[PDB]
């Protein structure tokens, strides 16, 4: 079983930070196909759960640190609207489990590779949604 | 008067002046002693009060230098001959030898991978290692690598293994001419070596260390991983205590001034630790708590607070070192009136800020006058901080005395637009 | 490299903003070297997402704004005076 | 002789973090965040005329000082007046840290005989300060009844009172003698 | 420091006159201000108690008694004064609340204007082409408004310097056929972008950054952002799915 | 004056009035001294099981108005956003009503200077087929016979034709599938204190409306109607204010066992929301209803969401939308499973999504005043 | 109106003239007191308080539960019992798991706490329920008194909780007694302990009877007639320690100690005989 | 009873300007300008076995207490030592 894995990475650290990851030759699974938006507040639930009604299997946001936001503030309005997301989600049948969002920093290659290869394994055990 | 600019120094109130010239559309020559740009900033993990990333923030400004058109970045330089006066400064800059084409090197790192000799890097003060052939940092600007002679054996590996043909173990040092009509000193400072202070132990006791060299341990990008580990053992230490004043307001040392930053960074440094490891005990000997700034005074409520962190208002008498290896602190507290023996397994120095090497060598160059504790003194204390008595020589930063980093980039955008007023005028 | 190609797209007359960029080194090939397959299959399927977004994009023209020289100082203090 | 080789010096055999942390739980978090200003002190009326720092307590409970404090016996020269709190900079709750560490003090076994009194008196007859028959005449003549409408009038007020004292065992903690009815 | 200035100027005008300092801490962290604390001692002979008073209690001869404890002596103090002066702190002047909503600038935490990034940009504001000089900040001495004055006139002469600035085309822009009115994004725009002109939603082209929060947070759809429209972004999940 | 009691001046009103008239004679006296333009209310039409709303421009035949219909599970805020927004008006609201008026005002919707807000006690309403329904089965009488209906001591009692009083244990009905509506079971708000004024009998004596002041316009409201003479006002006791209160507390605490009742035992497992979400037709009945759905553009009608097929939509592109598009608003009204035609308890996944963010972030879904913190401009 | 009249110990049982003055003026004001049978010790915060919190909270809780039996609201003149009572129940309101703990201790009395009351002060009452014009109707006699209020420390501290007047310059009890036509005096340390409560009284006899001493000059030295408390407990500490102070250092002061329902029931119209301080003087001097 | 009037309060009576001008003028100058760190007090071998505090002892001659100084037994458990001055940071 391959799960298939949608993720939204930020243009300044997350997406950055895969990109660390690709440079260092990092491997992590191929499940994961990254979608790139300016700021993590560009993300809101219509775009998870139309990811989820899809056919992904899990579904990945990928932010600035707290305080590292590129335009000041967009990932607060994202980590609000994501934990409203993980309230809304078991009440159709979706594990929180599925739904994986993460601060990363554009130099954080390493916790970009190790992020992927714990969700994939995460995924893979739950099994197909 | 010259329309161009030099800045010597790479921290962050050299790259905030170099950027502010450059912005206001003159051009601006950069000096920078050190492989990269990034100054003190660069090696810390987090910074107060609000114990957000450091290099997070600066690596953007730094790429911003290094692609600039109107900046020319010369690292691994130092200035040799200044002459002239305001407009019309003749200055003589001698860049070092890399080994390493700056142009050819795209910073891959294989000749690090393939490097069979081990030496200390700058950047990880004393505590971490590289190979002869060094890039100081992955986000450095320029990302280029740098060879140390004193440490090559001349294998040849390096040159096998690049493959842009950027090694040059030929390389000379070269001499460049420039033409400027203002200077803007912004070389920083250096960290107190406390060896001198005999009773503390540093530099004999295993399990004492400097703030900075915590600050670099913290670091998840430096040699521990951003673990805190016993140099002893190499295993978390449970107790850790941490010594304000150390080399500030001692004058048994000549060191009569306050550093301003130590408070802050040890209260910081001791909430990542307590973050990090919630269940070590963490433990600061103060004389004064000095919370000025803005945000600060609840950063060290929330200090005492949030993390549970314990102050002790007495100035440590001594640091023994039991035969297992541990920290016995013996100083009185004061607010109980009472001596005390703690023991920690590790000790951190709050060690303060000195002028940095070589800094009566630039002094003299440019001719400039030093304050009564080390640093550059400016023409009029009260309204004139960032000008000199020497027309167009402006001081920004750390340069002109110890302070946060908020405080260095107001003196360096200060510095930039008292250096543009001339320039502009033109006579 | 996406102002390289913005910039080439341009020169070619065609708005830069209907340019699209699919990355298949750093988020492909650079780390999926033990799946030549699954790295051939992510980067069809990253493509099919960029010529996605391309279908649907538009003709964007930067704006540029006038700014007046003159300033207004709100404080007669030392700080307002210098 | 001077010489005294231990209380002059505070090493980890002085210290006890459970009982700070207990204290800490119990409803006294806010000593964690005491700057050691010295308000407190100079607004006690006990402290100047007494042994009595508040501030130094404060100190001593942060740090676990335990013998340090319960066994102190000017622990109980505070009023509970709450000037100290009132003008605490920091609004550290000095009283409940104060009650605190007399309520460890006390099952510690450091009560005094006359609030051991008082306690009997309460478990005796529910009140702490028992009517005596001058003051029954007194509401005799004035006009109200000879016993006030308390525990005095009802026993069943009386019995759920000791009952109450049972359950939370302060006959224990003060070492009352059901059988006798005494202090023992 | 102003505090230790007017004892060492009293007793400069006044030899013989006695000073005494209570304090908390010694914030002695300029340049020269160490020194300065060791020559009020050792020049002038104030004294300094540590301790902050509980009260101060005026005599009928008008007499202040200042009952304070020495917490380095541990004791109680009841000295008697024919003066004393209260080290009052700095508070955001009179009106400053009106001025700020004026402008439309924010307020920090101690009730002073918030600057754009505490460490990085300490003079300049949100809000594009305003910029924050002296204690305006938050409190600080001359020299540092010196600086912090100099850093905004150079901040400030730089876009009048370039004399136009160019945005980028990512804006978020919004229908006013399907705009409610409702309002809910004004206030998640950091940089106040976005008014409310004719009962419908207003982005400034010169003040948007193209972050795109807005249009993640309005429900109907009347606000989308350029190159990332929600179709687009729609499109790519569907692709990457299917 | 925080309470009062009071009643009409007019006799007329007072016998109409379910509790003294004095709601009637507010509305009356706001008509009549031009407080207000229109006045909107309910009005029964060919029995007590139909309550249609009226607007009335003038008080000429205003106690056709008079009156409470339990039997009118209404809402007023859809009706006052979408027609009749720039009009100067006076509303009788139940706490649903506010509490949609609320959530419309804060997202500027319903300008708050130009609706004045009656409200009443609301113990629950009925749904009125359903009402006929169970007076047939459990009261054993014709429906039509019914004149009036109030719900009391745990009994819903029934006034009829003849002049007598029929009366069943609540209770018992609700335990039988019948009774107030299942959100109205779950309703924790009685008194509405998001109104200006407040009007019940819960602390009232026969005759009388007490009557809770919430606001200083409620407080211009009351002199206004009694200096005129148009209501009568006396002051409750205080032993009556205290009975008041103890009865709210119960009903308070019997709605929250429902909400642990209807959203955690009860709440339909994972496969019989499956078997519901099968049912959807589509129809976007329960969006036209709920008060909180004002867009003059709806995005689950987008190409990206909308279900093309004439089949059930996908639970997530609709409801789990819907839910983050303003189920933290979620007023708990049962509009929009009142509207269902196939019958999907709609009501219950968003009140329970509701009362999560509620208890995360303790924001009250048309009580506070504020938007909730998801749209705070804060870095909170 | 109705409200719940709780006594203590020391008023009923040591100073009944209190009570009665009390209740004459609370009839005379049109207010009806309902006796709170079976009630006992508060308890005595001191003691209880500094020896076990779970034992004065229970207690309290269950004096408490008698008033919510009658469904009003505590009334208390008593400093020492209003601060227990009022801390009782708003811990136990702003607190479930205490509250339960309570409450499965009152269960073997068959009591349950449910927090549907306010305790409610003295003099806080005649302020807002009755008002300053009120009680100027009923002053039958202008007096002539300079007098020294005693507010005690827990009338109005912690002021946190309590938001009745300010701690540190109050006036609440300064018009409540220039209502009569006494004047109020200013003297040194006005809002000093009177060194009785936390239990000192009972603990060390010497040192509240130097806070006693230290007022007692301070009161002098402003050349007052009586003073005015609204404290059971200070009014024992102010009277019985004023003989204390004669008996041990011989120093004589001779201020008579009077409640302020006492200084209300001069004006409009007392069992002095409990005082050990004679009062026939003031009378007298009026 | 723990009440004392006296040794618990400093008032101007237990202060005498003329010895802390004696003791200045004799040649302790120094102690003018100590900021009573307690380095003096960490570093006495005296103080950790003794009621002796000499950072006490500075700061009641700079105040003046003579009373409190020259009665006081523990003045006499310095050993001169001299640790204590080897390590002042102020040079007292
Ligand atoms: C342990 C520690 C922690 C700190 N933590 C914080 C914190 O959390 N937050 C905060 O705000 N501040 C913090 N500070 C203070 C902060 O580091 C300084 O305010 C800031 O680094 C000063 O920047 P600068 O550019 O003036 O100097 P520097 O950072 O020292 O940069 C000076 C530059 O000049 C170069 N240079 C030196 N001499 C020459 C020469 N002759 N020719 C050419 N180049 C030369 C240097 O190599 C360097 O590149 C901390 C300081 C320390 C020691
Ligand atoms: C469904 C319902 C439940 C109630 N439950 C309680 C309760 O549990 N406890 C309590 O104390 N009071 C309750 N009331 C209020 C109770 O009827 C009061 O006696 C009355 O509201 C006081 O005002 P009045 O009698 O003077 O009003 P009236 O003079 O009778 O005027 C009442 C006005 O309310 C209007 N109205 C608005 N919404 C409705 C509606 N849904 N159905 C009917 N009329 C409506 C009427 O058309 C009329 O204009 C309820 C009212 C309703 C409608
Ligand atoms: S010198 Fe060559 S091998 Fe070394 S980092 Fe540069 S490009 Fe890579
Ligand atoms: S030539 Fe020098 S730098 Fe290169 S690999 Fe050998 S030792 Fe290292
Ligand atoms: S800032 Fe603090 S630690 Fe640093 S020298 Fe000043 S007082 Fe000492
Ligand atoms: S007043 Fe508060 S902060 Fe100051 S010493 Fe006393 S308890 Fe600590
Ligand atoms: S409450 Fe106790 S410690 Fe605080 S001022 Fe009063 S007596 Fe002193
Ligand atoms: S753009 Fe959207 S959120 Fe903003 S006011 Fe218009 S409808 Fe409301
Ligand atoms: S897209 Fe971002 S920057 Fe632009 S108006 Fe919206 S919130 Fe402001
Ligand atoms: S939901 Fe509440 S307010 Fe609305 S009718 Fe039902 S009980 Fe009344
Ligand atoms: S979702 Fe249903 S219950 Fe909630 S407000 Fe809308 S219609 Fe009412
Ligand atoms: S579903 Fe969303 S867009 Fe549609 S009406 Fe409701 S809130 Fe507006
Ligand atoms: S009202 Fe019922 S059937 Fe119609 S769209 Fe809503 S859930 Fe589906
Ligand atoms: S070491 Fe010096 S400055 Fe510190 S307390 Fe002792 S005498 Fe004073
Ligand atoms: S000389 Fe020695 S014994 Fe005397 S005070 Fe100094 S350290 Fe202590
Ligand atoms: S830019 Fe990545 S989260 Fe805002």
């Amino acid at each position: 079983f391959e799960p298939k894995i949608v993720g939204f990475c930020c243009n300044w650290c997350s997406y950055g930070g895969a990109d660390t990851a690709g440079t260092a030759r990092m491997q992590y699974p191929p499940n994961v196909r990254i979608i790139r938006v300016m700021c993590s507040g560009r993300v809101n639930a219509s775009m998870i759960l139309k990811a989820f009604s899809e056919g992904a299997d899990g579904v990945f946001v990928g932010g600035c640190h707290i305080g590292d936001c590129h335009y000041d503030s967009g990932n607060y309005k994202w980590k609000r609207r994501a934990r409203f997301i993980e309230d809304i989600l078991p009440e159709f049948g979706i594990d929180k489990e599925r739904f994986r969002w993460e601060w990363i920093s554009a130099s954080e290659g390493e916790k970009f590779q190790k992020t992927m290869q714990e969700f994939y394994e995460t995924v893979k055990y739950l099994g197909p949604l | 008067v010259d329309d161009k600019a030099l800045v010597i120094g790479g921290g962050v109130a050299g790259i905030q002046a170099a950027l502010d010239l450059a912005d206001m559309g003159f051009k601006t020559y950069m000096v920078e002693k050190r492989p990269s740009i990034s100054g003190r900033m660069g090696q810390l993990d987090k910074t107060f009060p609000t114990l957000d990333c450091s290099m997070c923030i600066l690596a953007p400004k730094m790429v911003d230098v290094g692609k600039h058109d109107n900046i020319e970045l010369i690292t691994y330089a130092e200035v040799k001959e200044v002459d002239g006066y305001i407009g019309n400064f003749k200055v003589k800059i001698e860049k070092k030898p890399r080994y390493i084409d700056e142009e050819l090197c795209t910073g891959c790192g294989s000749c690090v991978e393939v490097c069979p000799i081990e030496m200390p890097n700058y950047f990880d003060e004393g505590i971490g290692m590289t190979k002869a052939v060094y890039i100081p940092f992955p986000q450095a600007v320029p990302l280029c690598a740098t060879i140390d002679k004193d440490y090559c054996i001349e294998c040849m590996l390096c040159d096998e293994v690049c493959e842009r043909g950027a090694v040059k173990h030929d390389q000379e040092p070269e001499e460049i001419e420039i033409e400027v009509g203002t200077i803007i000193v912004a070389t920083g400072y250096d960290a107190y070596d406390p060896t001198e202070k005999l009773e503390y132990g540093y530099g004999r006791h295993t399990n004492v260390i400097t703030g900075l060299e915590l600050e670099r341990m913290i670091n998840a990008s430096g040699p521990t991983d951003g673990k805190v580990l016993k140099p002893s053992d190499g295993e978390k230490p449970k107790r850790v205590a941490f010594i304000h004043c150390v080399g500030s307001r001692d004058e048994q040392i000549g060191k009569p001034y306050c550093s301003r930053v130590c408070c802050m960074y040890i209260m910081k440094n001791a909430q990542l630790i307590k973050d990090k490891m919630p269940d070590t005990e963490v433990t600061l000997y103060y004389m004064d708590i000095r919370a000025f700034g803005k945000g600060f005074e609840e950063f060290y409520k929330r200090s005492q607070e949030k993390y549970g962190i314990k102050f002790i208002r007495g100035r440590p008498a001594e640091v023994i070192e039991n035969p297992d290896l541990t920290l016995t602190v013996r100083s009185e507290d004061t607010l109980l009136g009472k001596v005390t023996e703690y023991d920690y397994d590790m000790v951190v120095l709050g060690v303060g800020l000195v002028p940095p090497e070589g800094a009566e060598t630039l002094r003299q160059t440019i001719g400039l006058s030093k304050s009564a504790d080390g640093f550059l003194m400016e023409a009029h204390p009260k309204l004139r901080p960032v000008d000199t008595l020497t027309d167009g020589v402006y001081l920004a930063g750390v340069a002109q005395g110890p302070k946060d980093i908020p405080d260095a980039v107001a003196q360096a955008s200060g510095a930039a637009a008292r250096a543009a007023i001339p320039m502009v005028k033109g006579e | 490299h996406e102002p390289t190609f913005r910039r080439c797209v341009e020169e070619a007359g065609l708005n830069q903003f209907l340019f699209e960029f699919a990355n298949i080194r750093e988020h492909d090939s650079w780390v999926h070297m033990d799946n030549p397959e699954g790295a051939t299959e992510k980067a069809k399927d990253l493509v099919r997402m960029a010529v996605a977004k391309a279908r649907l994009l538009e003709p964007l023209e930067a704006s540029k704004v006038s700014v007046d020289d003159k300033a207004l100082v709100i404080g007669g203090g030392v700080a307002g005076i210098q | 002789t001077l010489l005294q080789r231990e209380e002059n010096i505070i090493r980890k055999g002085n210290i006890d973090k459970e009982f700070s942390e207990k204290i800490k739980a119990a409803g006294g978090d806010s000593l964690e965040y005491c700057f050691q200003c010295g308000t407190c002190t100079g607004s006690c009326p006990s402290g100047r005329r007494t042994p009595y720092r508040v501030r130094q307590i404060i100190r001593k409970a942060n740090v676990g000082l335990k013998d340090e404090i319960i066994s102190d016996p000017t622990l109980w020269m505070c009023t509970t007046c709450y000037s100290c709190q009132e003008r605490c900079p920091r609004k550290v709750k000095i009283v409940d840290v104060v009650k605190l560490a007399r309520n460890e003090a006390a099952k510690a076994g450091f009560m005094a005989p006359a609030h051991k009194a008082v306690g009997s008196f309460v478990i005796k007859t529910g009140h702490g300060v028992p009517i005596n028959d001058a003051t029954m005449e007194l509401r005799k003549a004035v006009g109200l009844g000879e016993l006030p409408p308390t525990t005095h009038q009802f026993p069943e007020a009386l019995e759920e009172v000791q009952k109450i004292i049972k359950a939370t065992g302060f006959d224990q903690l003060i070492g009352y003698n059901w059988e006798t009815g005494e202090l023992e | 420091m102003y505090i230790m200035k007017n004892a060492q100027l009293i007793k400069d005008k006044m030899p013989d006159t006695e000073v005494t300092l209570y304090y908390m801490d010694i914030r002695a962290f300029g340049k020269g201000f160490e020194e300065f604390y060791k020559r009020s001692q050792e020049k002038y002979g104030i004294k300094f108690i540590r301790g902050r008073p509980a009260e101060v209690i005026e005599n009928p001869d008008l007499t202040l008694t200042v009952r304070s404890e020495d917490t380095l002596l541990g004791k109680v103090t009841e000295y008697d004064y024919d003066m004393v002066v209260l080290g009052v702190g700095l508070v955001p002047p009179e009106g400053a609340e009106t001025l700020r909503q004026t402008i439309g600038l924010s307020k920090s935490a101690d009730g002073f204007l918030m600057e754009a990034h505490p460490k990085l940009r300490p003079v300049d504001t949100l809000t594009d082409g305003v910029y924050l000089a002296g204690v305006a900040q938050g409190p600080k001495d001359i020299p540092d408004a010196v600086a912090q004055a100099s850093g905004a006139a150079a901040r400030a002469a730089i876009p009048m310097v370039k004399g136009e600035v160019e945005i980028e085309p990512i804006i978020a822009v919004t229908d006013s056929d399907v705009c409610g009115g409702c309002e809910v994004c004004i206030e998640l725009c950091p940089f106040g972008a976005i008014s409310i002109e004719e009962g419908h939603a207003n982005v400034n082209v010169a003040l948007c950054k193209g972050c795109g929060t807005c249009v993640a947070a309005c429900p109907s759809g009347a606000m989308d952002q350029q190159h990332f429209k929600t179709e687009q972004i729609m499109a790519q999940i569907e692709a990457a799915l299917n | 004056m925080k309470y009062l009691l009071a009643r009409a001046t007019d006799e007329e009103i007072q016998r109409k009035g379910e509790c003294g008239g004095a709601v009637t004679a507010i509305f009356k006296y706001m008509l009549d001294k031009e407080v207000v333009d229109a006045v909107l209310t309910l009005e029964r039409g060919y029995d007590v099981y139909d309550g249609i709303p009226v607007l009335l421009e003038d008080s000429s035949g205003i106690e056709s108005t008079c009156g409470s219909l339990h039997c009118a599970p209404t809402m007023f805020g859809d009706l006052i956003s979408r027609y009749l927004s720039d009009m100067r008006l006076a509303v009788a609201v139940k706490p649903c009503d506010a509490m949609a008026i609320r959530e419309l005002e804060k997202r500027h919707q319903i300008d708050p200077d130009k609706v004045y807000k009656i409200g009443l006690n609301c113990g629950g309403t009925l749904a009125p087929v359903s009402a006929r329904e169970m007076i047939e089965t459990f009261y054993e009488i014709d429906p039509d016979d019914v004149v009036s209906e109030e719900i009391d001591r745990g009994k819903f009692i029934v006034e009829l034709r003849d002049g007598s009083h029929r009366e069943i244990s609540i209770d018992y009905l609700e335990e039988e599938g019948f009774g107030r509506r299942e959100n109205c079971q779950r309703c924790e708000i009685m008194v509405p204190r998001n109104a200006d004024l407040a009007c019940g009998n819960w602390g009232a004596d026969d005759g009388w409306t007490f009557i809770e002041v919430n606001t200083e316009r409620g407080q211009e409201i009351i002199e206004g109607a009694r200096s005129s003479g148009y209501i009568e006002a006396r002051e409750p006791s205080e032993k009556m204010v205290k009975i008041r209160e103890k009865i709210e507390n119960a009903m308070i605490s019997m709605a929250r066992k429902f909400q642990d009742k209807y959203l955690d035992e009860e709440y339909p497992s994972l496969d019989e929301w499956d078997e519901y979400w099968k049912r959807c037709i589509n129809c976007f009945a329960c969006r036209d209803a709920c008060p909180v759905c004002f867009c003059r553009e709806c995005e689950l009608e987008k190409d990206y969401l909308l279900e093309s097929d004439e089949k059930a939509p996908d639970p997530l592109t609709f409801q789990g939308v819907r839910l983050s598009h303003m189920g933290f608003s979620c007023i708990n009204c049962g509009q929009c499973e009142d509207v269902c035609p196939m019958d999907i308890p709609i009501a219950r996944i968003y009140h329970r999504i509701q009362k999560k963010y509620r208890d995360r972030t303790g924001f009250t879904a048309g009580v506070s005043q504020e938007l909730p913190p998801m749209y705070s401009g804060e870095k909170d | 109106m109705e409200i719940a009249y709780f006594l203590g110990c020391i008023m009923n049982n040591r100073y009944p003239g209190i009570e009665k003055a009390t209740r004459v003026l609370f009839d005379k004001l049109g207010i009806e007191l309902k006796d709170m049978e079976g009630a006992s010790c508060c308890p005595a915060p001191g003691v209880f308080g500094s020896f076990d919190k779970t034992t004065w909270a229970a207690i309290a809780a269950r004096n408490i539960t008698i008033a919510e039996d009658m469904g009003a609201d505590i009334m208390t003149e008593c400093n020492g019992c209003f601060g227990s009572l009022f801390e009782t129940n708003h811990l136990l309101k702003e607190d479930e798991e205490m509250k339960a703990k309570i409450n499965e201790i009152l269960k073997e009395t068959g009591r349950e706490y449910k927090g549907e009351v306010n305790v409610r002060h003295f003099a806080e009452v005649l302020y807002n329920d009755v008002g300053l014009d009120k009680l100027s109707e009923l002053v039958e006699k202008p007096l002539n008194l300079n007098v020294a209020v005693h507010y005690g420390c827990h009338f109005l501290k912690p002021s946190d909780e309590i938001n009745i007047d300010n701690p540190e310059r109050p006036t609440i009890l300064d018009e409540i007694v220039e209502v009569t036509g006494a004047k109020s005096v200013e003297y040194k340390d006005k809002m000093m302990c009177c060194g009785a409560g936390g239990g000192v009284r009972s603990r060390d006899l010497d040192v509240a009877l130097d806070f006693t001493r230290e007022k007692l000059t301070n009161m002098k030295e402003a050349g007052v007639d009586a003073i005015v408390n609204v404290c059971p407990f200070c009014h024992l500490q102010f009277d019985v320690g004023q003989m204390e102070i004669k008996d041990k250092f011989g120093e004589e002061f001779d201020i008579p100690v009077l409640h302020l329902a006492q200084l209300l029931g001069l004006a409009m119209g007392l069992v002095v005989d409990a005082h050990q301080v004679c009062v026939d003087e003031c009378l007298e001097k009026l």
